[PDB]
């Protein structure tokens, strides 16, 4: 009983907000991350790296401020506050982009010391750790999203910006350059999230409608009792309705919630798949045999190529005010449009 | 069902608390605002006030495009201004 | 066109009727406690 | 009998303080005029 | 005893391995007609002039498709609203190009499923359970009212209804962006914490009771088999769930009611899909997402772009080449 | 930058006369144009008929020329043709047509200064997005 | 046995306390278009529209006659003054007579009086309560036919000249015009209800309504359910409130219908241009600007092969071309003079377009209902500048979001009636479950 296991104890007491070994790296760090981000919102521009206003300060609102990504030019540096391009200076650091690296960074080790916590905190209380397991689909989302994909790309400037339109614009960037929505592995997370929401939904609802009555009030919450041993709601009749409903059924709780794990978990382990061949511009972007046909046959048409031709007018319009380092200068004529517009 | 801190809705319902509380939430508050209504907030941050954008007859954005002269770029573009 | 037009109102008016019939025949008591 | 200092407390006004200082500034910030 | 009574016997019984009921009754033909025809209009229907201008898009795989760019197509613009029935064209060969099939899928499929909701009602109620799982599915049927009924009925055609497969999805919702701005929108914002949470909550609840199963097998069987279906005791442990979880947050932001939990459980999805709905189904009438595109100016009045103007700058890409072929004059008022 | 004396400066007649508008003058004709002109003619273009634009560039080439305060005081009383042929009060919103165009009522002569004070300081600030339309949005 | 959220279920059988919560809320129905008004009339500034202005009131007074004059012009604003201030002070004695029966009146009615008390269950005393409120709205229904009428008449868009107040000397009472709207289908160019295009229609028809809600309540006074009724329904309270929520959501969705397609009863004049209209418009004015040029609109092929300006419908009416193709069953008077027997008519096109139409199409055009919910007007790729909002828009919305709601209401309130009914709302029992006394489906 040294000093190691005095530190134990005290790390571990049951306290309002419990700490342990494993908050010592996420407290700081989620508390800097966050705090980062409020800082920049509520008074960084982006005036430098994008040519763009994006705090309170500089007339923004809660849809339009961001936290933007460095320069381009700044290519994948760290951006250590004394690092060799802000040299200490606080100001500086802000406006060349290294609020971004703080709240990315900070970020990781953050999600990292949540995890950790997760891990501890089922030990100690003698639970499987799950939810620990669960929580690997946002680490995984996170570090394939905010630094893979930049990491792959020319520079951080094209990781998502902390932002809620900054974020809208990264989304509309990946259908106009990287065809998105075509990937297969994105179809996958899409039917994980929404495959998720539909079980969150239809479980819930199941369960209040299948509750035994166990008091005598219309208020069915109070006739629960957390140290009651008896299931809530029949099991028997929920299968029965589903089973005549829509023809199968769940029949084993077990699986059940497991399964409720496994769906927007695994859906959202495949987009970061994807999005780890985007870093690469590995795309899903076209089908060789319609362009093929398409290019031989004038008068065929499908909803494919109709999405290209929106693709290739998201990139010519965006792309001068996207990407202002490179330049870009399109005269009027070069531009595509269809008639009138 | 407790760890041994005082219960919120006792420390909020007394009276010490909002003797306390209501001189330190006001100050704060005074505290950001003249953050702002000084300036401060503009030298600190290094954020562009609303004339300082561009130079007078200039429609160019002053984008960084070096990274290890990136620093002095800056502020050669704010001298511009001048 | 005509007869295929008559066959559908035919078929639709048919189902229509099962149902509001069928809700009108005491569906209130097929229940499994209170029935009336 | 309770402690007026805790962890709870420090977590508290680590959140609290930030925050009635930034509403102040954001506040002053509706009457910037260009 | 008579044959009537017999027959209602039989159409809500609850012996059939398939509860019918009198929703069923016009659930059953309205949803094979739309399969059936989806089905073989899916394969083989020959292309549909969409937009009204004699250019006819394919969607079939007969004739050129995958599954991915496969789609019935909707119905010509030249129709608008029109009711279009087989019986109202000269020949199948007409419906065919005017886009016939996706009226008669579009109607039959929402008449049926409607009806599935009602017959969800409807089953509850010879089972002596409570009603509301059928107020849970109307938040995914009111979400398919609204891109194949609604949002046609305000932009005046069924051309602008969502088309029947998967890239023809992605151009309905890229071209509604660029018009509506629906990622500005309040309610599609509220849709996506709808649709994040609720996965967000179901890994959360699938971990947390998976995380306190009380052990009832070895280490070589699954565990799922110490559950038997209709044991009247809980298989986990929610008191210990709620002791993990109220220490990875703290007390009072965990669940220790199983009974508000499933309630907060279904609540959430389904109030955030009711609005993202609701979303559609207003911009259907053209009030549309915020627009902040140069809100901000400086003090000589030069425009201070911020990401609000790069979405515009990307919405412009995407409102000047759709339907490249089909306006003639400056402005796309539907 | 700011809205300094030298580009609220702007001809007044075609002799080469100028005129030094105020911040006040320049935000009230802004102001007027939205509430009357804008539903036509925002940004500096026209919505119902795109080849004739508010630019200055446009506006010189306007019989009588437009490029001027009077030209464009003159124009809201009584508008006529790009080439200026036929008058066309009874189409496009003026003093004389007040009566079919009643926002044009209550628009005094000081008004119409700054109305037209605006629309020749805008593409003085905006450039190219005055009157350009949709591709410098 | 309920909880606070679920409060106001503790009046179910309280029926003075509820008489006074349903008197309270009319007062503040009542409050609200009082204050709305007069706020509307403190904003309203005669020489802009109406639909540059936000009003959604005003332009339900200005269609009955009031306040108006030729082609819509406001020529006196003291009817608004006096609607407003009416209504506002009205609420005060609602909201007088709520307060005090949710508060210090008979707790319960049936005691205090056998006339005003009632038990759910009594399908007697709830058809006579019905047949009183019918009656209510026949005499409101008939007070719209009295104002057409007796008492100046009503806005007539279609007016020759523009539009003007014009009084209803011979409403339509052929009951095959009145019923025949009812059995037109709701799809494009039918319309139903909603395609009702001139005063004399909406006259007759609510003749016909208040003599036939008349005819009803003395029913409803004079009789009780016949047995089919006793068998297919479910009796009490709550199963009652969701009868009136499914009929109030199929209600509000109409009501969605007939802003956003009728401008006869809602004049584009007050409210601004229907989607359609102001597609319409749009190809007329570029029709107008080409052919001044010189061009011949009726021989221009446009890109597609299809005519630039004017095309055929699928029936091979004349009609304007691009994607307002779809917009041809659209019917204005702006329009209308230019309608032949086929259709849009070339010599007329050619010869007869008047200023006065090249002005409302340009408007109409520019104030087509589109924005954004900050009120920014246009295609949401616009600019900052104009701010405006139709009140088309405005309406649809907000009673589609209401209509919506009440569906759901409705099956709420309706699945929980019929389990309180049939005993197992508050769930199941554990020692009668159903299900487990019948055979297993395999
Ligand atoms: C799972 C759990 C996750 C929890 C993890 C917790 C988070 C930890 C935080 C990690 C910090 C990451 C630092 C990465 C910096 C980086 O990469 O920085 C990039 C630099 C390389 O620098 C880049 O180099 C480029 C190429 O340069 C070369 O080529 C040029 C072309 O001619 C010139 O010749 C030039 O001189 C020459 O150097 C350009 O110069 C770029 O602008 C410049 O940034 O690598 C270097 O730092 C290091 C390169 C080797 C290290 C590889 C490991 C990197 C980890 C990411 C690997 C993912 C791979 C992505 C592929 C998909
Ligand atoms: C008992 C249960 C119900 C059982 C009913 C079963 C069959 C119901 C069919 C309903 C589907 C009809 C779709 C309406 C299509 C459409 O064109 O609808 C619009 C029509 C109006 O039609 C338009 O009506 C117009 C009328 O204007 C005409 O006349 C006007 C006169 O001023 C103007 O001049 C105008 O210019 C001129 O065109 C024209 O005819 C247009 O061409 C025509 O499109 O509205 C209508 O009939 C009014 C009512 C339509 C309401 C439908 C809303 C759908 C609500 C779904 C809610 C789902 C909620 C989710 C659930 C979970
Ligand atoms: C004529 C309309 C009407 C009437 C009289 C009733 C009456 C009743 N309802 Mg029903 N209900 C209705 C419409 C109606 N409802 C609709 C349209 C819906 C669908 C949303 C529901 C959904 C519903 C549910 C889910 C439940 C009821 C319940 C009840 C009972 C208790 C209600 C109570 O105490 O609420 C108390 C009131 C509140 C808690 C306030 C609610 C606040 C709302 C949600 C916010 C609205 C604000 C709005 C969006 C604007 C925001 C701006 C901001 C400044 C606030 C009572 C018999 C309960 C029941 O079954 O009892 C038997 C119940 O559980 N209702
Ligand atoms: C229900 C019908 C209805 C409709 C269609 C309108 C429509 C309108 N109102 Mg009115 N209003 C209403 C009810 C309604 N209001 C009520 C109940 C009140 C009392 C609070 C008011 C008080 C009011 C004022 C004080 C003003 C308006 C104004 C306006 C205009 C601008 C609206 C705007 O920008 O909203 C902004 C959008 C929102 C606030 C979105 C709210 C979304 C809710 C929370 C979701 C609903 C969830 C469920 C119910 C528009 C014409 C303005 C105007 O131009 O006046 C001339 C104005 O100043 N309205
Ligand atoms: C339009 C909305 C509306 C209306 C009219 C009512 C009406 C009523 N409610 Mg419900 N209720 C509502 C909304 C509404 N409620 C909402 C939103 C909630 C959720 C919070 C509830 C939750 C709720 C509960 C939990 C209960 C009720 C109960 C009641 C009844 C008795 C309340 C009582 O004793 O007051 C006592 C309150 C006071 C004495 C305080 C003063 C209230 C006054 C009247 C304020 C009005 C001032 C106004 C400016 C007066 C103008 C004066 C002028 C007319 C001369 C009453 C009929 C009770 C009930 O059913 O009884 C069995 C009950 O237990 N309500
Ligand atoms: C529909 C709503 C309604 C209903 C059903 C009732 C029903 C009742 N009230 Mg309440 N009351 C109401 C609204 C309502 N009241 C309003 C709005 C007020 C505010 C003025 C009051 C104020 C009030 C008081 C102060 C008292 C009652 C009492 C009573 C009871 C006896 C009434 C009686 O014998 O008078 C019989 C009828 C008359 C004496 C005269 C009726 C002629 C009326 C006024 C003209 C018709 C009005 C017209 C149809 C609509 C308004 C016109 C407008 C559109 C311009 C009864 C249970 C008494 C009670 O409960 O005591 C225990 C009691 O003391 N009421
Ligand atoms: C608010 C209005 C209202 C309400 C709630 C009631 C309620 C009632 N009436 Mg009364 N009724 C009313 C107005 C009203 N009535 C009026 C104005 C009249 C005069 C014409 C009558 C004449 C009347 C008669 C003659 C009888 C009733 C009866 C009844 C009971 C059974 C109703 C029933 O089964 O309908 C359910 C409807 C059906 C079973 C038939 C469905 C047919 C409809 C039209 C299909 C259309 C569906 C379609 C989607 C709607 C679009 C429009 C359509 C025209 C195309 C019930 C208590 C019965 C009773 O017991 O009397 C004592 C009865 O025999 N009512
Ligand atoms: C430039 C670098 C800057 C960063 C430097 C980072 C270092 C900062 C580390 C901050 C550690 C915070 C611990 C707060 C300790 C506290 O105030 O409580 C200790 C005091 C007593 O509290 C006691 O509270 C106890 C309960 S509990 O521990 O607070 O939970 C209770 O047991 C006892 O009776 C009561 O008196
Ligand atoms: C970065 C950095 C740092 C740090 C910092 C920090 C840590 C910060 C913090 C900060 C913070 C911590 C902040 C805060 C803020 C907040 C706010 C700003 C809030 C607001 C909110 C609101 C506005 C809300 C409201 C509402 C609504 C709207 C609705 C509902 C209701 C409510 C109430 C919720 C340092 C120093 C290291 C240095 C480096 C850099
Ligand atoms: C029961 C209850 C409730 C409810 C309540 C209610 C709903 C009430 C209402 C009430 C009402 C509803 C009220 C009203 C009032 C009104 C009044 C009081 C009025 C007055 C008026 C005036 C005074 C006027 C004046 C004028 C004139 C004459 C002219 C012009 C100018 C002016 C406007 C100034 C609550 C929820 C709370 C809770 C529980 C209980
Ligand atoms: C005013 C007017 C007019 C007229 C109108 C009228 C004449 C109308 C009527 C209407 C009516 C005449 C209506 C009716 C309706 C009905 C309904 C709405 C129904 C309901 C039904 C139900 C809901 C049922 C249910 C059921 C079944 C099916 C089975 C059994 C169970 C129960 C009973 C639940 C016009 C347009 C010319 C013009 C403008 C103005
Ligand atoms: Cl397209
Ligand atoms: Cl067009
Ligand atoms: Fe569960």
């Amino acid at each position: 009983r040294g000093w190691f296991d005095i530190l134990d104890d005290w790390l571990k007491r049951d306290r309002f907000v419990f700490v342990g070994w494993s908050g010592i790296l996420l407290f700081p760090c989620a508390y800097l991350a966050l705090g980062g981000w409020l800082t920049g919102t509520t008074f960084v521009t982006s005036w430098y790296t994008h040519g763009l206003a994006s705090s309170y300060l500089e007339g923004c609102n809660f849809l339009t401020v961001a936290v933007s990504t460095p320069a381009n030019s700044m290519g994948h540096s760290l951006l250590l506050l004394w690092g060799p391009e802000a040299q200490g200076d606080f100001t500086r650091w802000c406006q060349l982009g290294g609020l971004w690296t703080f709240i990315a960074l900070h970020g990781a080790f953050g999600l990292i010391g949540f995890m950790l916590r997760q891990f501890e905190i089922a030990r100690l209380v003698g639970v499987r750790p799950y939810n620990a397991i669960a929580f690997s689909a946002p680490i995984a989302v996170f570090v394939s999203v905010f630094l893979i994909y930049p990491l792959g790309q020319s520079s951080w400037f094209f990781a998502p910006s902390f932002g809620v339109a900054a974020i809208f614009r990264f989304l509309l960037f990946f259908q106009g350059f990287h065809n998105w929505t075509l990937n297969p592995f994105h179809m996958m997370g899409v039917a994980g999230v929404l495959g998720g929401a539909l079980l969150c939904a239809i479980h819930g609802a199941t369960v209040e409608n299948t509750l035994f009555q166990d008091g005598e009030g219309a208020s069915t919450f109070r006739a629960f009792n957390p140290t009651q041993a008896e299931e809530t709601y029949s099991m028997v009749t929920a299968n029965r309705f589903w089973s005549q409903i829509f023809g199968i059924a769940f029949s084993n709780k077990r699986w059940l919630h497991f399964f409720m794990l496994f769906v927007p978990v695994t859906g959202l382990w495949m987009s970061a798949i994807g999005v780890v061949g985007l870093a690469l511009n590995l795309r899903s972007y076209d089908f060789i045999s319609q362009e093929i046909r398409a290019a031989e046959d004038p008068e065929f048409e499908t909803f494919y190529t109709k999405n290209l031709l929106l693709n290739e007018g998201i990139r010519a319009w965006m792309a001068p005010q996207d990407q202002p380092h490179e330049n870009f200068v399109f005269p009027e004529e070069v531009l595509p449009r269809g008639n009138a517009l | 069902g407790t760890t041994g801190e005082r219960p919120f809705s006792d420390i909020i319902t007394s009276v010490r608390y909002w003797v306390i509380h209501s001189i330190t939430i006001p100050a704060l508050f005074i505290a950001g605002w003249l953050f702002v209504s000084t300036g401060l907030a503009y030298d600190v941050f290094g954020t562009p006030r609303p004339d300082s954008y561009y130079a007078q007859e200039q429609r160019s954005i002053p984008l960084v495009t070096d990274r290890f002269e990136a620093k002095q770029q800056v502020e050669t573009f704010l001298e511009q201004l001048k | 066109m005509e007869t295929l037009k008559i066959t559908v109102y035919i078929v639709v008016t048919f189902f229509v009727l099962l149902f509001v019939f069928g809700f009108l025949s005491g569906d209130p008591a097929r229940n499994p406690k209170r029935k009336d | 009998s309770y402690p007026i200092f805790t962890v709870r407390w420090v977590a508290v006004h680590t959140l609290a303080v930030p925050t009635i200082f930034f509403l102040g500034a954001i506040a002053a910030m509706q009457f910037i005029q260009r | 005893a008579n044959l009537w009574e017999r027959f209602c016997n039989w159409v809500t019984s609850t012996d059939n391995r398939l509860y019918v009921g009198w929703f069923g009754v016009i659930m059953i033909p309205t949803l094979l007609a739309a399969t059936i025809c989806f089905v073989i209009a899916f394969i083989a229907a020959p292309p549909v002039d969409i937009d009204g201008i004699r250019e006819p898009v394919s969607g079939s795989l007969l004739y050129g498709n995958n599954i991915i760019t496969g789609a019935v197509v909707p119905s010509s613009n030249a129709i608008g609203l029109h009711f279009y029935p087989i019986w109202e064209a000269a020949s199948l060969d007409e419906w065919l190009y005017n886009g016939g099939p996706y009226q008669l899928i579009i109607f039959h499929f929402l008449l049926g499923a409607s009806c599935y909701m009602g017959r969800q009602w409807e089953l509850s109620y010879r089972l002596g359970m409570r009603p509301w799982i059928c107020v849970a599915y109307s938040a995914p049927l009111a979400s398919a009212f609204a891109v194949f009924l609604i949002y046609p009925i305000g932009q005046g055609s069924f051309s602008d209804g969502m088309p029947l497969g998967i890239s023809g999805t992605f151009n309905f919702m890229i071209v509604f962006q660029a018009e509506h701005n629906i990622l500005m929108h309040p309610f599609h914002q509220l849709g996506v914490a709808g649709v994040f949470g609720g996965a967000l909550f179901c890994a959360m609840h699938g971990s947390l009771v998976t995380s306190s199963l009380i052990r009832e097998t070895t280490e070589t069987e699954s565990a799922n088999y110490g559950y038997k279906f209709g044991q009247e005791e809980e298989t986990y442990n929610i008191v210990a769930a709620h002791g993990y979880f109220g220490r990875l947050i703290f007390q009072y932001a965990s669940f220790n009611n199983s009974r508000s939990l499933h309630f907060f459980l279904a609540a959430w999805p389904v109030v955030g899909v009711w609005f993202t709905a609701l979303g559609i189904s207003t911009m259907a009438f053209n009030l549309n997402g915020f627009n902040f595109n140069h809100s901000v100016i400086d003090a000589k009045g030069n425009v201070i772009n911020t990401w609000a103007d790069i979405i515009n700058r990307a919405n412009l890409g995407m409102e000047v080449m759709h339907e490249r072929n089909a306006h003639n004059f400056p402005l796309d008022l539907a | 930058a700011e809205l300094t004396p030298e580009v609220l400066t702007v001809p007044l007649n075609s002799e080469g006369k100028t005129i030094t508008l105020t911040e006040k003058q320049y935000l009230e004709g802004k102001r007027l144009f939205q509430y009357a002109c804008a539903s036509c003619h925002v940004g500096g273009i026209t919505k119902t008929n795109p080849s004739l634009d508010l630019r200055t560039e446009t506006l010189a080439l306007a019989t009588p020329p437009r490029d001027n305060i009077e030209g464009l005081v003159d124009y809201m009383k009584n508008p006529t043709t790009y080439d200026g042929e036929q008058e066309i009060a009874e189409v496009h919103p003026s003093l004389r047509s007040a009566d079919i165009f009643p926002k044009m009522r209550n628009l005094t002569e000081k008004d119409l200064v700054a109305i037209a004070g605006h629309i020749l300081v805008e593409p003085k600030i905006l450039g190219d997005k005055w009157g350009g339309g949709k591709v410098y949005y | 046995g309920f909880a606070w959220w679920a409060g106001n279920a503790r009046l179910i059988n309280l029926s003075g306390k509820l008489l006074g919560a349903h008197v309270a809320h009319a007062g503040l129905i009542v409050f609200w278009a009082g204050a709305m008004t007069l706020f509307e009339l403190a904003h309203f500034i005669p020489e802009k529209p109406m639909y540059e202005q936000g009003l959604i009131l005003i332009p339900h007074i200005a269609t009955l006659g009031w306040g108006v004059g030729p082609g819509g012009e406001v020529v006196d604003t003291f009817p608004f003054f006096v609607v407003g201030v009416v209504h506002l002070i009205s609420s005060a004695v609602l909201g007088f007579g709520g307060v005090y029966h949710a508060i210090r009146g008979p707790e319960t009615l049936e005691e205090y009086s056998s006339f005003f008390g009632y038990d759910w269950k009594d399908k007697n005393k709830m058809t006579t309560i019905l047949g009183f409120h019918l009656i209510v709205l026949g005499i409101g229904a008939l007070l719209l036919v009295a104002k057409a009428m007796f008492f100046g008449g009503l806005y007539d868009t279609w007016a020759p000249g523009g539009g003007d107040v014009r009084v209803i000397t011979n409403p339509t009472l052929d009951p095959r015009v009145i019923f025949g709207y009812l059995l037109k289908s709701p799809f494009g160019g039918e319309g139903w209800i909603v395609s009702v295009n001139n005063l004399e229609d909406v006259v007759g028809g609510h003749i016909w309504i208040g003599l036939i809600c008349i005819a009803g309540g003395i029913w409803h006074i004079l009789t009780t359910p016949f047995g089919w009724a006793r068998r297919a329904f479910i009796w009490s309270g709550e199963a009652y409130l969701s009868y009136s929520l499914g009929a109030l959501s199929m209600m509000g969705f109409i009501a969605t219908c007939f802003v956003w397609f009728n401008n006869t009863v809602y004049p584009s004049e007050f409210y601004g241009p229907t989607g359609p209209e102001a597609s319409q418009a749009q190809a007329m004015t570029f029709l107008i600007r080409d052919q001044k040029l010189g061009a011949n609109v009726g021989s221009a092929q446009g890109p597609t092969g299809l005519g630039k300006y004017l095309m055929r419908s699928p029936t091979g009416e004349i009609i304007f071309g691009g994607e307002t193709m779809r917009f041809w069953d659209f019917r204005g008077p702006w329009l209308e003079p230019l309608r032949g027997p086929n259709g849009l008519d070339l010599n007329k096109i050619k010869n007869d377009i008047q200023p006065w139409q090249e002005r409302r199409a340009a408007e109409y055009m520019t104030h087509a209902p589109l924005g954004s919910l900050n009120s920014v007007g246009g295609v949401a790729t616009e600019i900052n500048s104009v701010n405006f909002v139709s009140p088309r828009s405005w309406l649809a919305t907000s009673h589609f979001v209401l209509a919506f709601f009440f569906l759901v209401g409705h099956l709420w309130h309706a699945g929980r009636a019929r389990a309180a009914a049939a005993g197992f709302e508050k769930g199941i029992d554990r020692e009668s479950e159903p299900v487990l006394s019948m055979p297993s489906l395999d």
